[PDB]
């Protein structure tokens, strides 16, 4: 799951249509996620990248998954035929459960999450942070 | 068209089947009414809200906004969430 | 615009959406289908103020920023026909614990 090493510069632009600080993530020629500087919500930026490179977006504070042009993964396309390629970054409809872990994650130090009377099985779901390395291992199947 | 979902504190929530069948749990208790012995109303209202906020916004450009969860309600919501599978 | 309401009365809450342009009275019909009571037997309120069947939701102050699917506005509902209307009454919601 790598970017193809073209050297065909492609001008993209990351519009952040989300309440969250988004962290753009370029996935390397080898596979490893590299992170760029983040985007305050609303906020756009012009970006130089390359055809067939791969990106993905998430909360810079709680690695949650956002979408880019409605899919999971961004590949910059034909840099011209008009010029910049448009990268719109969105909340999905999180499920109510994941959302519910979010607020709780954001409300309690995960040291002190064992004193929160709910089924053990929900303690495990909650200590289970979203991870890019995970999600990659996830996405990598389809 | 519509289905009722009965809180454990009496309260009744008429919602559309289409919005309802979002809970894989509820898809099966229907198939009409559903009592919930252990979900108070202050929860079932947010749930119903989620079904409308889910049914509205999925499959769409129109910048999806944040579903807001009030702290007081988080745990109890979390537990209905998991039970209702959604 | 679609507007998203929570039509409340006693221990009863209907969640429905409706156009902004549509009318108090059209909403009154939608109630007919559900609780089977004809528009004559029902009055409809927002926040005490008593609503008029000929006025648009938009104009009663229901907008796409008043009533967001995620936080839908409430509409009071009260019954019994010309033969004396019951007062406006809505049991509040179960209270949240600790923190
Ligand atoms: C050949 C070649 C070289 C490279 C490494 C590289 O220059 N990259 C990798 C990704 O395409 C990003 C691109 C890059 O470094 N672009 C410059 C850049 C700097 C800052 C940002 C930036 C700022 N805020 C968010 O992103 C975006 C692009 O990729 N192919």
């Amino acid at each position: 799951l790598r970017s193809v090493n073209s050297r065909e510069p492609s001008q993209v632009i990351f519009c952040n249509r989300s309440p969250r600080v988004v962290l753009p993530v370029w996935l390397n020629f080898d596979g490893e996620p590299q992170p760029y500087p983040t985007l305050p919500p609303g906020t756009g930026r012009r970006i130089h990248s390359y055809r067939g490179h791969l990106w993905l977006f998430r909360d810079a504070g709680t690695h949650d998954g956002l979408l880019v042009n409605q899919t999971e993964l961004f590949v910059p396309s034909l840099n011209v035929d008009g010029q910049p390629i448009f990268a719109n970054i969105t909340l999905p409809v999180y499920t109510l459960k994941e959302r519910c872990l979010q607020v709780v994650r954001s409300l309690v130090k995960p040291e002190n999450y064992r004193r929160l009377d709910i089924v053990r099985s929900l303690y495990e779901d909650l200590e289970d942070h979203p991870n890019v390395q995970k999600d990659l291992e996830r996405l990598t199947q389809e | 068209m519509y289905v009722k979902l009965i809180s454990s504190d009496g309260h009744e929530f008429i919602v559309k089947r289409e919005h309802a069948l979002t809970s894989g749990t509820i898809k099966a208790m229907l198939s009409n009414e559903v009592n919930f012995r252990e979900i108070p109303s202050h929860v079932l209202s947010k749930v119903c809200m989620y079904f409308t906020y889910k049914v509205r916004y999925t499959n769409s450009s129109t910048e999806i906004p944040e579903f807001p969860i009030a702290p007081e309600i988080a745990l109890e919501l979390l537990m209905a969430a998991n039970f209702l599978d959604c | 615009m679609d507007v998203f309401l929570m039509i409340r009365r006693h221990k009863t809450t209907i969640f429905t959406d409706a156009k902004e342009s549509s009318t108090v009275f059209e909403l009154k019909r939608i109630v007919e289908g559900i609780l089977k009571r004809p528009p004559d037997e029902q009055r409809l309120y927002k926040d005490d103020q008593l609503l008029d069947d000929g006025k648009t939701l938009g104009e009663c102050g229901f907008t796409s920023q008043t009533a967001r699917p995620q936080a839908p506005a409430t509409v009071g509902l009260a019954f019994r026909a010309d033969d004396t209307f019951e007062a406006l009454c809505i049991e509040p919601f179960s209270s949240p614990p600790e923190l």
